[PDB]
């Protein structure tokens, strides 16, 4: 296509400590044209305090922004980042994994 | 090897029906952003990103804000050209991105300039190395190549990459140098998850480097597994430092013959890594 | 610094 899709990564920018403060970060790369949605998810609802990076591309073009929030990881919450742009049909959903 | 840059990227993105097209631009030195525009904001001015950029007085920040200013209005007609040159309908969002700037080496003598564009994410014109004559991907940008060799184009740009561009790019690199001119090596480490009974996955991991230049290998026997095994993008932390890992899925009981290679420029030499249980 | 006097495609 002349598009091209979100690549997606979702991780924190510390180890992950149970209790401990960090930041969960939702990484998009890879896409074109430049619209594109992001939210990030704590147990399925979204996280309104929400900052990203300002727009910047890649040596092929390909746009990237940068999600993040504080967060206070814990056993049992779930966290997730959120992803709509023009070549997705629907939202598409990528769970944090603390070991990826 | 002791070199540095500086880029500016430029993004203009047509919305029929939602106004004029925005700009936005970004600096970067190496892997460091240190300003922003965009012209969506409230008051549209230059904004400093870093903090060795907030010394500049207020005649850095408005100059610079009328120079993208004046940008933004030459890509609104770049745009409106662009349609031309391509038989396209007024109807359609269309996007003009521009990348440009220079490298020194550790002495800050010019390595190489550059000045290109791309329209809809397809590389559009570009500065020859030579910073005299330009490579044109198509018949439409022939036509901007004829515009910009009848006004001597490339003289003007070539002053800017030999001049300015390295004068700036040096100031840069001495008031930010604690930050600019301190690599970070990656901090590493192996795990080791278990897919089944009969195969686990190993995962070398590299975190809190900078630059975010890195080059992270799986070997299997001293072979590399190029093929085989999986490698994640380069990822900003958010704390100006990088991150990545590359995976590979080996026999249970085979791990040891496994090693993981590190190469980045905060290492003397590179690393090699084994899982340790 | 950026660029000035650029003209248009």
């Amino acid at each position: 296509m002349i598009q091209r899709t979100p690549k997606i990564q979702v991780y924190s920018r510390h180890p992950a400590e149970n209790g401990k403060s960090n930041f969960l970060n939702c990484y998009v790369s890879g896409f074109h044209p430049s619209d594109i949605e992001v939210d990030l998810l704590k147990n399925g609802e979204r996280i309104e305090k929400v900052e990203h990076s300002d727009l910047s591309f890649s040596k092929d073009w390909s746009f990237y922004l940068l999600y993040y929030t504080e967060f206070t990881p814990t056993e049992k919450d779930e966290y997730a980042c959120r992803v709509n742009h023009v070549t997705l049909s629907q939202p598409k959903i990528v769970k944090w994994d603390r070991d990826m | 090897m002791g070199s540095h840059s500086m880029r500016y990227f430029y993004t203009s993105v047509s919305r029929p029906g939602r106004g004029e097209p925005r700009f936005i631009s970004v600096g970067y030195v190496d892997d460091t952003q240190f300003v922003r525009f965009d012209s969506d904001a409230a008051s549209p001015r230059e904004e400093p990103r870093a903090p060795w950029i907030e010394q500049e007085g207020p005649e850095y920040w408005d100059r610079n804000t009328q120079i993208y200013k004046a940008q933004a209005q030459t890509d609104r007609e770049s745009l409106r050209n662009l349609r031309g040159y391509y038989n396209q309908s007024e109807a359609g969002s269309h996007t003009l991105q521009s990348m440009y700037g220079c490298d020194v080496g550790p002495d800050g003598r010019l390595l190489r300039g550059h000045d290109q564009y791309a329209y809809d994410g397809k590389d559009y014109i570009a500065l020859n190395e030579d910073l005299r004559s330009w490579t044109a991907a198509d018949t439409a940008a022939q036509i901007t190549q004829r515009k910009w060799e009848a006004a001597r184009e490339a003289e003007q740009r070539r002053a800017y990459l030999e001049g300015e561009c390295v004068e700036w790019l040096r100031r840069y690199l001495e008031n930010g140098k604690d930050k600019l001119e301190r690599a970070d090596p990656p901090k590493t480490h192996v795990t080791h998850h278990p897919i089944s009974d009969h195969e686990a996955t190993l995962r070398c991991w590299a975190l809190g480097f900078y630059p975010a230049e890195i080059t992270l290998t799986w070997q299997r026997d001293g072979e590399d597994q190029t093929q085989d095994t999986e490698l994640v993008e380069t990822r900003p932390a958010g704390d100006r430092t990088f991150q990545k890992w590359a995976a590979v899925v080996v026999p249970s009981g085979e791990e040891q013959r496994y090693t993981c290679h590190v190469q980045h420029e905060g290492l003397p030499k590179p690393l090699t890594l084994r899982w340790e249980p | 610094t950026p660029q000035d006097l650029n003209t248009m495609l």
